[PDB]
């Protein structure tokens, strides 16, 4: 029983029925020596809070609360204190830092002039949930994120926490400025894509101002270059997206290096003339004379990686950022109920097809066919009926009618809200809007099979209580799964991690 | 007609159903349960004297004497639950049992009474509960959550063919019994049939049937069939059955009177069957060859030679057809079977039976139940008896004998506690059956199949449990001799029961500390169904199945509510309208529908009787006399849903929010959010933190005024009166004549809590809300409670809301916050804390509490009153002295340079150490209240004193209250008996009335009258100064508290918490988000009229999450708000009182056939001005869970109030004056604060204390502990190639001694630099190994 | 008290596979973190740990440093000095 209680028949108990600990429980398990205190343990220097967001930060540099800094720098602190005569004792400095005087605070803001932390979420899944940042000293008590580091650390600002570390030697700090820094880890190491790529409102605000109009305020006239069209739009002179014309000069990579420049006019429009002002040199006009989705940022950033290197690749992410924020809010972009346009057609598909299901459930009944071909057929049927609702809102929802110029009609791409976001892919796809605006669909048991009679509403509209109890077992099905798989995938990188832990070029 | 409490504010409804019930009582399901275990049950089925006679009569073994059980009693609770919350003592009943023990002579006829003794016994006490459902235990209140487990019986199961590779099924049944120990049957891929006992080894199934002294011949007999071959001088002629035929071929030449009717070579069909049947064809000759694979049934024996042709259950061959039919038997008996149906199970499983007598196989039993031991034929026996037979040790219950009965298909629905032979061959035969491909296996998630235990039932088992050892204890001390003197009260030591019931009162997984957030925590923590506990599942056991939606959840278990991670699924809602049956299962309301008729019957089924109709849905339209306007109705017939004709319905539902539980019914538009977001938002919904004042939702359901009566945070009047008095701390209502009792003060009064701790550290507060004089009436809300306006449910705030993004601040669930919301004190809450100072007895003296501390300043003394106690109203912070107290040092040996220290700076100094208490690091307050807890003996401080001076206060104004009243009634009555003979008129008047007693009149019976009424004025003075010595004596009790523990000081701190950046709010629909930014309020969106918005909220978050509830509930709220703008503008410019009801009685006609109707003709000018003056910041709104508002009534009620029908206006950037390019959704939304702060989590450290054995820092904010850098982290870092920044975290962070001292003294010095040495957990474990006797050592 | 204890205990060689397979959670996460994502003291820190600290603190010489430790060896914890100087 000293040895190893438990494994030999009985297990000697305490008072309340607990088997008493024995030197093997002191040594193996996920509570012994060494899963609990030799391959990790707790830290000092280090601290935690809760993290906002911080627009106008470089991708350098984080938000730190000075009450924190003032804990986490205080050796520091210390001996600033004693190295210019203003404490001439340990003992000293310690009350001074205690009574907080306004001397400190100029002494702690010296002290972290350059001096790197790191910041962690947990889970850390891959490397990149461990990054270095330089610190700015801010009033309150949360941490201020920049937002283009956020889906590397797959972190969003509803409640989340980060862990805040602080180097202490030379080595470290140099590992941390070299190595660690959020201004090297552009690319992903898993495929070498970009991972700093925008998101969200910036997307959807570059998308904004990169859309043209058919008959737009100040079209057609012909602009001596992007700044005179930032002034024509900032007096209301011109609309963001009248066509005009505009000379353009770019240039290009030479074969020895140089940088030769080109001067034309080009048919564009004013806020892509306006985004261009944004863009380093080497890279050719046509990156921006389109409406950018995702994947053209994406794309862009790419190729200026490619071309310019890595400064300008930050500069670069940095601006558009910038330029994007400042562009959605100037938009206006909200959504309303109206967004959510139904098609005129949706009774007339489900009227045709209530008909075929009864006209067969009739001959199912006059005994010319069995069960299971009736069931597949009503299933093919609703299918098809699902198909033809989707694609009609589709159609009506993606097109508007505007008057031209000479005052005729067109057809141009619309500008409704939903549409909006979900073409430019700043959020939202095309099965959620079908939910949104057509119709649920075909729903399924805890087992799998198909119920027969689909959900023929949608949320504008609303469900009846039948409808909604039946989507109630996907909903927490899927939700069971969700909380379930985490436990095995992190058996998976487990193992995965100790089959080729050694290996080293 | 609408009561006084709503009548003050109405709320318009959009409701188009009728309502036929009304929603029950919500706390029903704690207070019937604990009725059930506590009241006086007649019969012995139910409560303590169910228990009390499962037990009782205790017979010793002589039998010469026994104790018998008569009857018990409660007595009534020393304390209140007022006092026992404030003395921190448990609010409990004391037992008293009436025992009688008789004594038997011996040697005479029966038992022969030779003496009798009874005498009434104490037996504990036992916890009550309150008036809403709680227990004070400890003086806090606490929570038993009510369990789902499986019902006690029979059920037979089949795993899916995946424990072996072939896919083939293992059919099993399981017996099990409210208490006692399981019996499993299951068979095997051999189709052997084998049993199992409390999840032990493997048995076979014959040695059960061989226990009950069975023989082979009648297992045969039960199981098989028999057929008889009869010897007719020719080749066995037969006479044969036909049925018998049925899925076979002949294998020889089948033929009768003649006729061939089947060949060999030819199967027998049903056309043969048929012709056989027909024909009556019985003589059919058979071959020798045909009974070569038979088997016997029965022994037969050779009557000449006398020995045994053969044994049961055996095979046939020719030469025993020889044998036989020399041996003159002229019939053979077999077993009919066959290979489809009849299939032999019994017959191998008696093959592989070892055993073949009755003895040895309960030694077989002995042996797999008790191996290792030598067996015995009178233990083996015992033990058998005792397992299954014996009502001691085996109770199958009244709900396990019902299910028992109905899975078996018997008639009988009562019965024995224990299983018998008949039950057991029943089941063999039922599992038989299954398994020949006829029948269907039980659905284990049926809610037909899983059962409601609630704390009576706990709480009965738990007594139970205790009165056996206590029953144990007696029967061992009664075996001896000493009856002549002997009493009850002796025998019994009632130390175990009142044990047992505090342990399951207070340490029991089911019981936990009540959720004080609001309200709607506690209503949804007390009505919550638990599947774990102690005879339920775990959650690493409980699987995949059981965590899902089942169709027999609909009306009993909310789809929605349920917690998200680990227990999803294990932790249920019960649903509005949901009951309980006698025996414990979940049943829902229904109409019921007579020939097409719908009526107003309702009937409640339960999962089991509810599939076997046809039931209508709610959504279905009826004409005025109660008709079904269509002919196909959707309806639920057998699980599944489908179009039914109008004349084959049977019930419908009775609401349209029967499906959801209260936590969903109180989420608006809840029919246009999809469903993992009203998961989430009724989740966060019940963690929501009051504010200094309460705002009612604008927008709501109709459930809000439920919730709040129901919880019983608020002052409901118990009867109708007139408001004699009102305060801010107490009311006094004057009870109506028609509602009083004869011979009283017609007078309630109710003292309210003010600013009081709940167990989540925030503030319980209660303001009147009445009036000077104003009519109640019995159900009427007096004072609101926490998160309550005028007795409706308010969690939140309403916020003027944008639907924009702002410049990046409302990136990923960020929210933009105006400072206009933080200067108006709309998100400011008030928290408190408690503080407490012990002070005990030591071996060298007794602690002191005093104001006098030796080494400290005259100024960090000036917050103590001369008790040495902080005053209250102080201000205190970090550091300061809250209660002083001093420790005594010992007895230092009187050296010189003591006795110079002692004679220069005195004596009190060298005898005494400081201890006193002071307010943590960075914590800060007003001292709001201060409670002393003294022991008995000890003498008592000024502090206390007062403290029980102003407890006595209160008691005499409640006494003193009363006997005025009835004084003045006595006096009155004085007065006019004196009018009549020798009134004085004036002169009786101008005297005091004292000085009326002091007269004298006529001999006639005025004198008796006046001497009866100066009795009766001396019996009431007596009566009330008796009633006064009480409640002295009461209060100045004392404290009974723990050994060596002499008293204790318990300090409140209140504090109060503004919003700030890092804060998290919420709506209600699921729509979650942290403060990112105060925006100062020139920098605001603002609109035409210079209007700025409160909130901006990003659009992106709506389109993914698809919770359209949100912008519904915004274009509502504005609505709303303008109809309320309407009224407060008319209000402003003094208009006449016709036209604002004109315009009120517009606003709430307005619908499209909604069921409400207010008609403001039958109000007063002053309570329409009133209705009026409430509902000037906005008319608040119904819309039910799924017969709300549709788009169309919005955009009237739009118009009406003169707002845009899109709901979406024209704003100005507030930077720049500039004009968004497009129109912004702006309205009004309902926002809640959460508990997590920001406060709360804000944590740093630079060094501190360690661990004493690891050397390496602790853990928690409270302990100023570090962040742990788990293995992740370190795979990250070596990912990185970090070796440095790796090292100096593993060793000189951590718990390298010498390398944490000499990197501190580097960094003072300037020199970045560590010198990393050898942790001291790899020493430690170093040493760890050796203790094992392994020589583990560091080389070279 | 001592009761019997036969329940299976897992191990590492349950497969990875097998772990997905399962429809049941695991009993302790093999991943090192929480469900979100033996007692011990503490060390004190006494009057002769803070004079240790302000000593390593101070500069001093080794001569210096070996006086001062044998001198807050010798002081008591009413803070005088217990020994003579010889
Ligand atoms: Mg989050």
């Amino acid at each position: 029983a000293l040895l190893d209680n438990g494994r030999r028949g009985r297990a000697i108990t305490g008072s309340n029925k607990r088997p008493l600990k024995s030197l093997a429980d002191m040594i193996k398990g996920k509570q012994g020596r060494f899963r609990q205190n030799l391959l990790g343990k707790r830290v000092d220097y280090s601290g935690r809070s809760v993290i906002t967001v911080g627009p106008y930060l470089r991708l350098h540099q984080c938000g730190l609360p000075k009450k924190m800094a003032l804990e986490l720098f205080k050796p520091f602190i210390y001996g600033k204190l004693e190295l210019r005569g203003l404490a001439t004792t340990i003992k000293a400095a310690k009350k001074m830092v205690e009574r907080e005087e306004a001397v400190v605070w100029d002494i702690l803001d010296e002290v972290i002039r350059e001096h790197p932390v790191l910041l962690n979420r947990a889970p850390t899944l891959h490397r990149l949930g461990i990054q270095a940042f330089e610190p700015v000293l801010i009033e309150g008590k949360a941490i201020q994120l920049h937002p283009l580091v956020c889906a590397a650390y797959n972190a969003d600002f509803d409640g989340d926490q980060m862990a805040v570390h602080v180097p202490l030697t030379l080595e470290a700090q140099l590992e941390a400025r070299a190595l660690m820094m959020s201004t090297n880890n552009i690319l992903s190491p898993a495929n070498g894509e970009p991972i700093i790529v925008p998101s969200q409102d910036v997307v959807l605000g570059l998308y904004y101002m990169t859309r043209d109009c058919v008959n737009a305020k100040g079209e057609g006239m012909v602009l001596t270059g992007p700044k005179e069209a930032e002034r024509l739009y900032r007096s209301g002179l011109a609309s963001l997206h009248a066509r005009v014309k505009v000379r353009i000069t770019e240039y290009e990579k030479d074969a020895n290096g140089e940088l030769v420049a080109k001067t034309s006019l080009k048919d564009t429009t004013v806020g892509r003339a306006i985004l261009w002002m944004i863009v380093p040199k080497g890279l050719p006009y046509s990156i921006v004379n389109q409406a950018l989705g995702k994947k053209a940022i994406s794309k862009m950033l790419n190729t200026c990686y490619r071309i310019l290197g890595l400064k300008p690749t930050v500069i670069f992410a940095d601006q558009i950022m910038y330029t994007g924020f400042a562009y959605a809010a100037r938009s206006g972009a909200s959504v309303g109920i109206d967004d959510m346009v139904i098609p005129e057609k949706k009774h007339e598909i489900i009227s045709e097809a209530e008909a075929e299901v009864a006209e067969i459930q009739e001959q199912f009944q006059s005994g010319l066919v069995t069960a299971g071909e009736r069931y597949n057929k009503v299933i093919d049927i609703w299918a098809a009926a699902n198909d033809r609702v989707s694609k009609a809102m589709m159609d009506n929802l993606q097109t508007e009618t505007v008057i031209n110029r000479d005052g005729q009609e067109e057809k141009q791409v619309s500008f409704n809200s939903i549409y909006m976001m979900a073409d430019s892919g700043a959020r939202g796809s095309a099965a959620q809007i079908r939910q949104l605006a057509g119709m649920r669909g075909l729903m399924a048991k805890p087992d799998g099979s198909i119920i027969e009679t689909p959900i023929t509403a949608n949320f504008r509209e609303g469900l009846n209580v039948l409808q909604y109890f039946i989507s109630t077992h996907g909903a927490r099905k899927g939700l069971a799964d969700t909380a379930l798989k985490t436990a095995n995938s992190g058996y998976l990188t487990r193992r995965l991690v100790d089959v080729a832990q050694d290996l080293v070029v | 007609v609408y009561s006084y409490t709503e009548k003050k504010r109405i709320r318009k409804d959009f409701g188009k159903r009728p309502q036929v019930l009304d929603v029950p009582y919500l706390l029903s399901i704690q207070l019937d349960s604990f009725q059930k275990f506590i009241e006086q049950d007649p019969e012995g089925q139910y409560g303590l004297e169910a228990a009390f006679r499962s037990v009782f009569p205790i017979q010793s073994y002589s039998g010469n004497s026994e104790l018998q059980y008569v009857s018990y009693r409660l007595g009534e609770p020393v304390f209140d639950v007022q006092e026992c919350q404030i003395r921190g003592v448990t609010y409990s009943a004391p037992l008293r049992v009436k025992l009688r023990l008789v004594i038997y002579e011996r040697e005479a006829p029966e038992g022969t009474v030779k003496d009798i003794k009874e005498q009434e016994v104490y037996m504990g006490e036992i916890p009550l509960m309150t008036d809403n459902g709680t227990f004070v235990i400890n003086g806090t209140e606490r929570v038993i959550v009510s369990q789902l487990h499986r019902s006690p019986g029979v059920f037979f199961d089949s795993d899916k063919g995946k424990t072996h590779s072939s896919g083939k099924v293992l059919y099993n049944a399981r017996i099990i019994p409210y208490r006692g120990s399981w019996l499993d049957f299951e068979f095997d891929p051999k189709d052997n049939l084998f049993v199992r006992i409390d999840r032990r080894r493997k048995l076979p199934a014959t040695i059960i049937l061989r226990a009950l002294n069975y023989t082979t011949e009648q297992i045969l007999d039960l199981f098989f069939e028999k057929v008889i071959f009869e010897i007719r001088d020719n080749k066995l002629q037969m006479e044969l059955v036909p049925e018998r035929l049925r899925g076979e071929t002949a294998s020889f030449d089948i033929e009768a009177n003649g006729k061939v009717y089947v060949e060999k070579g030819r199967r027998i069909t049903a056309r043969h069957i048929r012709q056989l049947e027909k024909d009556d064809v019985k003589l059919i000759e058979v071959p020798v060859e045909y009974i070569a694979g038979k088997v016997v049934a029965k022994d037969y024996i050779d009557e000449s030679t006398g020995e045994l042709i053969c044994a049961a259950n055996m095979e046939l061959s020719l030469d025993l057809l020889a044998k036989l039919s020399q041996s003159g038997h002229k019939r053979i008996e077999t077993l009919f079977t066959n290979d489809l149906d009849h299939g032999p199970y019994i017959s191998e499983t008696l093959r592989v039976d070892p055993t073949n007598d009755r003895l040895s196989a309960l030694v077989e039993i002995y042996r797999m139940m008790r191996p290792g031991e030598p067996p015995t034929r009178e233990a083996a026996e015992s033990l058998f008896e005792n397992l299954f037979f014996s009502e001691d040790r085996y109770d199958l219950s009244a709900v396990g004998r019902m299910k028992f009965n109905r899975s078996l298909l018997r008639e009988e629905i009562e019965g024995s506690g224990i299983l018998s032979k008949d039950d057991i061959i029943d089941v063999m035969k039922k599992l038989i059956d299954i398994r020949n491909g006829k029948g269907e296996v039980d659905d284990i998630d049926h809610l037909g199949n899983r059962r409601i235990r609630s704390v009576g039932e706990m709480a009965e088992n738990q007594f139970r449990v205790g009165l056996v050892r206590v029953e144990r204890a007696v029967k061992e001390r009664l075996s001896l001799g000493d009856l002549d003197t002997l009493m009850p009260q002796d025998m019994i030591n009632a130390k175990p029961i009142s044990a047992a019931v505090k342990e399951f009162f207070g340490s029991s997984q089911l019981s936990q500390f009540m959720d004080q957030n609001n309200p709607l925590s506690e209503i949804t923590h007390k009505r919550r169904i638990s599947a774990l506990g102690p005879g339920g599942l775990t959650r690493e056991r409980a699987g995949f199945e059981v965590r899902d939606v089942h169709p027999t959840h609909y009306g009993r278990v909310c789809p929605i509510e349920t917690p998200e991670g680990p227990n999803i699924g294990l932790i249920n809602s019960l649903s509005v309208y949901a009951q309980t049956n006698e025996y414990g299962f979940l049943e829902t309301p229904y109409r019921k529908v007579t020939d097409g008729v719908v009526t107003d019957e309702i009937h409640y089924l339960s999962a089991i009787e509810e599939g076997n109709y046809v039931i209508a849905q709610a959504n279905s339209n009826l004409d005025e006399e109660g008709h079904f306007v269509e002919d196909l109705v959707t309806c639920r017939s057998k699980g599944e849903s489908s179009l039914f004709s109008r004349d084959q319905v049977d019930y419908m539902d009775v609401s349209t929010q029967q499906v959801v539980s209260v936590g969903a019914s109180l989420i608006p538009f809840l029919e246009h959010d999809d469903a993992n977001r009203a998961l989430m938002g009724a989740n966060m919904q019940r963690q929501a933190v009051p504010t200094l004042r309460a705002d009612k939702p604008l927008v709501g359901t109709g459930m809000e005024r439920a919730v709040a009566v129901d919880s019983g945070v608020t002052a409901v009047a118990k009867r109708g009166g007139v408001v004699q008095y009102v305060d801010a701390s107490r009311i006094v209502i004057k009870v109506n004549e028609d509602e009083m009792y004869p011979g009283e003060a017609g007078i309630d009064i109710y003292n309210l809590t003010k600013y009081t701790r709940s167990n989540q550290n925030t503030c319980i507060n209660q303001m009147p809300c009445v009036s000077l004089g104003e009519p109640v009436e019995r159900g009427d809300v007096l004072a609101d409670g926490p998160s309550t306006d005028l007795g409706e449910l308010a969690l939140g705030q309403n916020m003027r809301v944008a639907f924009m993004p702002w410049n990046g601040y409302n990136f990923e669930d960020s929210i933009l916050v105006s400072e206009r919301v933080v200067q108006e004190d709309r998100f400011t809450t008030i928290h408190i804390q408690e503080l407490a100072c012990v002070s005990r007895d030591t071996k060298l003296g007794p602690e002191e509490i005093t104001a006098d501390i030796p080494n400290v300043g005259e100024a960090a003394l000036s917050k103590l009153d001369e008790s040495g106690i902080v005053y209250i109203g102080a201000e205190v912070t970090g550091g300061d002295i809250l209660v002083g107290k001093v420790t005594p040092k010992g007895e230092t040996q009187l050296t010189p340079e003591e006795k110079l220290l002692r004679a220069i700076f005195g004596e009190k100094a060298s005898d005494v150490k400081d201890s006193s208490l002071r307010v943590p690091n960075g914590v800060s307050g007003t001292v709001i209240d201060v409670q002393v807890f003294t022991r008995d003996g000890v003498e008592k401080d000024k502090r206390a004193l007062e403290i029980e001076e102003m407890q006595l206060k209160q008691a005499k104004k409640d006494l003193s209250e009363e006997l005025q009243i009835l004084e003045a009634g006595l006096f009155s009555r004085i007065r006019a008996v004196l009018v009549a003979g020798g009134v004085e008129a004036e002169k009786l008047d101008k005297l005091p009335r004292d000085r009326w007693l002091e007269l004298g009149l006529t001999d006639e019976e005025k004198q008796n009258q006046l001497e009866q009424l100066a009795e009766q004025y001396d019996e009431l003075k007596h009566e009330f100064e008796k009633k006064l010595e009480a409640k002295r004596r009461k209060i100045t009790q004392g404290d009974d508290l723990a050994p060596g523990v002499l008293k204790i000081v318990k300090v409140y701190l209140a504090v109060k918490r503004r919003i700030q950046p890092g804060d998290k709010m919420a709506g209600r629909h699921g729509n979650k988000g942290v403060i990112s930014k105060i925006n100062p309020i020139e920098d605001m969106p603002y609109d035409e009229n210079g209007t700025p918005v409160d909130i901006v909220l990003n659009p992106l978050g709506v389109p993914s999450r698809m919770n359209i509830g949100q912008i519904l509930e915004t274009h509502l709220g504005m609505a709303a708000k303008g109809i309320g703008d309407k009224i407060n503008a008319m209000l402003k410019q003094q208009q006449e009182v016709a036209k604002l009801r004109e315009f009120i009685q517009r606003a709430y006609d307005l619908g499209a056939d909604v069921r409400q109707k207010v008609d403001l003709s039958t109000f007063s000018d002053e309570e329409v001005m009133r209705l009026a003056e409430n509902l000037r910041k906005g008319m608040p709104i119904a819309t039910p869970v799924f017969d709300g508002a549709k788009e169309a009534e919005i955009k009237e009620l739009l118009k009406l109030g003169d707002l845009p029908t899109s709901g979406q206006i024209r704003l100005y950037d507030g930077r720049t004056g500039e004009q968004f390019e497009r129109p912004v959704t702006v309205g009004y939304m309902y926002m809640l604060k959460l508990n997590h702060l920001v406060d709360d989590k804000m944590h740093a450290r630079s060094t501190g204390s360690y661990s004493l054995v690891t050397q390496q820092p602790l853990g928690g904010k409270a302990q100023f502990g570090g962040q742990r850098f788990g293995e992740m982290e370190v795979w990250a870092l070596e990912a990185y190639g970090a070796a440095y920044t790796l090292q100096e975290m593993l060793t000189v962070k951590s718990d390298d001694v010498n390398g944490r001292t000499k990197m501190y003294k580097n960094i003072v010095d300037g020199n970045h630099q560590m010198e990393p040495g050898m942790p001291e957990s790899f020493n430690v474990l170093l040493k760890e190994i050796r203790s094992l006797g392994i020589n583990i050592e560091l080389e070279d | 008290e001592e009761i019997d204890t036969r329940e299976t205990q897992d191990s590492e060689t349950l497969d990875t596979a097998d772990a997905l397979e399962q429809k049941e959670m695991p009993e302790e996460l093999p991943l090192d973190a929480s469900w979100d994502t033996v007692y011990q003291g503490e060390t004190t820190q006494t009057l002769q740990d803070y004079l240790m600290w302000q000593v390593e603190l101070t500069p001093f010489s080794d001569t210096d440093r070996a006086i001062a430790t044998s001198i807050v060896d010798a002081v008591d914890e009413t803070g005088y000095l217990t020994v003579p100087l010889e």
